[PDB]
RNA sequence: CUAAGAAAUUCACGGCGGGCUUGAUGUCCGCGUCUACCUGAUUCACUGCCGUAUAGGCAG
């Protein structure tokens, strides 16, 4: 009957690291191995009320009594130094390989059917549309999340690392490579064949991604923000905490991973957004709305069942999305 | 178990988000079972090809940083979480707290077999390093040291020495290499004799309470804190049976249907963080696997320590 | 004078402090956490 | 031999030191800080 | 075959209003630092001549 396996689990291929941010001056980017780190420091913010009022706090006596009592925090802030206009964000990325093989599968019949489906896809069309989009999201510095929206010039340097030394070095102008068009280039396609040979092979392909952005002298950079519940009890505490590995601000690895997976241009809703992250029931956190709903036949699970179980192979875009989920990872399975 | 014919040293390995939740009772450094299972996964993936038996693991931990945060006004700590995606309706999913920690450990794994004579030592050392570069150690990715000053290479020390002096000499050479860390060993005999002295103090005492007494900084009246020998920590020392061993194709929703399953429960022993040159024998300080499957008692320890 | 103030769009609960004349950041949460904190501590100081 | 000596008009607490045979300046404060330091450390050395 | 396998905290913010810390005070008696050495290991790869030469030789 070939039912679905009760334990499905794919390991995360395209594994990035924590993107360390450091700062220095542009036009000495080639000597940027001793650039001092952007440090996370504290500052006090004091605001008036700016939220919408709940129609019982709209009495002008109550409003004037409320705005005489401001609300005080102490936020973490990360700024460039006052004599440094460039943010250097530097992470590593392992492209692991064995992209179709699950880390856990119950039914051996389902496992061999899934391996046959994946090898059918790879022999049919390899990881060349997927690795082109991963090379784009490495090429345009989308992993620079808010550090990219006002930059004068973003330059991304990608170095393939063999046993101890650089095997091949790239260099992109990340503002020319757009955030929504997956076009073609020679160096982008060379990076695409490298990520394809990573994802197809057995061993890992390691890349070092460095991105510089001219923000301005002393301007604010945006490292990753920490999700802490239980901020504290009966005292005054921090409202916004910034990530920092070793006294050095940083972006989380899962935020870099969400930037790299932003390849999904094939969801059935119109591309007013553009590419979104590859997720089952593809759900943009900032939008708060989950596209690729299971009401339509276009989420990950139903497409995987139609592809593997009953051999209803979807469109090439949707199976690009399915194999992009398999590279993404996940824990699947019913009761 | 059997003694190692050689002693491979995986260098300083960076692990970015390891499981800081070792056990239901302990947080902090990941469980030693992660490292022994990692070494068995290394054996499962290259040891069958190089005809060697990678077995045992020495944990050094050059540096450690739990992604924690002490809240305002509390003595305790909480864990910095990740933001999981939304559900299919856009609602925030129920947050499941996972601990994350950044480790820098080096693994003294013992190797014995007929593959030592077939291949050069640096060849099998580079082979298991290139394999461990694409693996994970406690749920955390292994960061592979790209474009720093110089890569930390391997050195497979042959445990068979031409003398006692040559053995101590290259052992001291290795111990100088893994020196900025802190070796983790299993100290269960000290926990047992602390149980005996505490039972002499007041009877019907559990060694759960002896473990808890060895953890806490208890104060004594004349005020003086109780001294503790070394850095004594609680570790999860394996699993104990809760269920009869089920058949492979019998339990519903297993990982696979060719492996017998058994519902188990953690066993909390005791460990001791000591500097690695205290032991004077690096053939020791390796964490092995002791199952005894008929009783339960799937556990790990450092046998031949003292 | 209200003991808690929810900043509504930003999901932050501000509790009034009397030493300085201002509100300080208490915890995250919205109207439900605000109402639960009002039920626990009582509003109007 | 007393461990603390309050200099009363000048609001200074002097603690006895044994190396040199004299009192040295410990902190400021009067009789209350002196009595609190006596309760914490014990007088008469 | 690792309490395995998966994960975007984030959008905005005026901390400023103001201020007399003061009086007083003995640090001080006493003291043996000695003993004995290779800075020299080629440790000055120098100065100049013949030659168009940096090629190659020569002189002290």
């Amino acid at each position: 009957i070939l039912s679905t396996a009760s334990v499905l689990a794919f390991e995360r291929k395209l594994d990035p690291s924590d993107a360390l941010m450091s700062a220095g001056a542009w036009a000495q980017r080639d000597a940027s191995q001793e650039w001092p780190a952007v440090t996370v420091r504290e500052k006090s913010v004091r605001g008036t009320i700016s939220n919408r009022l709940k129609t019982k706090d709209r009495d002008p006596a109550k409003l004037d009594a409320s705005i005489q009592s401001p609300n005080l925090q102490t936020v973490d802030v990360a700024n460039l130094p006052s004599d440094a206009d460039t943010l250097k964000v530097r992470f590593t990325l392992r492209v692991l390989g064995g992209a179709g093989t699950p880390s856990a599968c119950n039914d051996a019949a389902y496992r061999d059917k899934l391996l046959q489906t994946v090898a059918t896809y790879v022999n049919d069309q390899g990881f060349a549309e997927l690795a082109r989009r991963y090379a784009h999201n490495l090429a345009n510095a989308r992993f620079l999340w808010r550090n990219r929206v006002g930059a004068e010039a973003v330059e991304v340097r990608i170095n393939h690392i063999r046993q101890g030394e650089v095997a091949r070095a790239w260099r992109f102008d990340a503002l020319a490579i757009g955030l929504r068009d997956f076009k073609a280039d020679a160096e982008l396609d060379a990076l695409a064949e490298l990520i394809a040979s990573g994802l197809s092979g057995s061993g890992h392909v390691l890349l070092e991604v460095v991105a510089f952005a001219r923000i301005g002298d002393g301007q604010e950079v945006f490292p990753s923000q920490e999700l802490i519940l239980d901020k504290g009890d009966k005292k005054g505490q921090k409202s916004k905490t910034l990530y920092s590995v070793r006294d050095a601000a940083a972006i989380h690895s899962q935020k870099i991973g969400n930037a790299l997976r932003t390849i999904d241009t094939w969801y059935p809703d119109e591309d007013g957004l553009g590419p979104i992250a590859v997720e089952p029931y593809g759900s943009v956190t900032s939008q708060g709305k989950a596209y690729r709903q299971p009401k339509q036949k276009l989420d990950f699970y139903t497409l995987l069942d139609n592809w593997v179980l009953r051999d209803e192979a979807p469109a090439v875009e949707q199976q690009h999305y399915v194999i992009a989920n398999l590279i993404r990872g996940g824990v699947f399975g019913e009761a | 178990v059997t003694d190692p014919e050689a002693l491979l040293l995986l260098p300083r390995l960076s692990i970015q988000n390891a499981n800081a939740i070792s056990s239901p009772l302990t947080w902090g450094f990941p469980s030693p079972g992660a490292f022994t299972g990692f070494v068995h996964a290394l054996q499962r993936r290259v040891g069958i090809s190089l005809d060697i038996e990678l077995d045992g693991v020495g944990i050094v931990c050059h540096r450690f940083e739990a992604q924690i945060s002490q809240p305002a006004g509390k003595r305790t700590k909480v864990f910095n979480l990740t933001r999981n995606p939304l559900n299919r309706d856009g609602s925030t999913a129920a947050i499941v707290e996972e601990g994350r920690a950044h480790l820098e450990v080096s693994l003294l794994l013992g190797v014995h077999g007929d593959g030592l004579d077939d291949h050069p030592a640096q060849e099998i050392a580079r082979q298991v390093q290139e394999q461990a570069g694409a693996m994970r150690l406690a749920g955390g990715s292994i960061l592979p040291w790209c474009n720093e000053r110089f890569p930390a290479p391997n050195a497979e020390l042959l445990m068979l020495g031409g003398s006692d002096e040559q053995r101590r000499k290259n052992q001291r050479r290795l111990t100088r290499r893994l020196l900025p860390g802190f070796a983790l060993v299993s100290r269960e005999a000290l926990l047992q004799q602390h149980l005996e002295t505490l039972r002499t103090t007041l009877p019907e005492a559990t060694t759960l309470d002896a473990l808890l007494d060895l953890c806490r900084i208890n104060f004594e009246p004349p005020w003086q804190v109780r001294d503790k020998p070394g850095w004594l920590v609680p570790i999860p020392a394996g699993y104990n049976a809760l269920s009869p061993l089920y058949l492979p194709g019998e339990v519903r929703n297993a990982r696979d249907r060719e492996t017998p399953l058994r519902f188990v429960e953690n066993l909390f022993g005791l460990g001791e963080w000591l500097s690695p040159h205290r032991v004077a024998a690096l053939s020791d300080l390796l964490w092995y696997h002791h199952a005894e499957p008929d009783k339960g008692l799937y556990r790990w320890s450092t046998p031949r320590f003292v | 004078i209200e003991k808690f103030r929810c900043s509504h769009g930003y999901n932050e609960i501000y509790k009034y402090s009397p030493d300085h004349e201002a509100y300080l950041f208490y915890c995250k949460g919205g109207q439900g956490q605000l109402n639960k904190l009002i039920a626990e501590n009582g509003r109007f100081m």
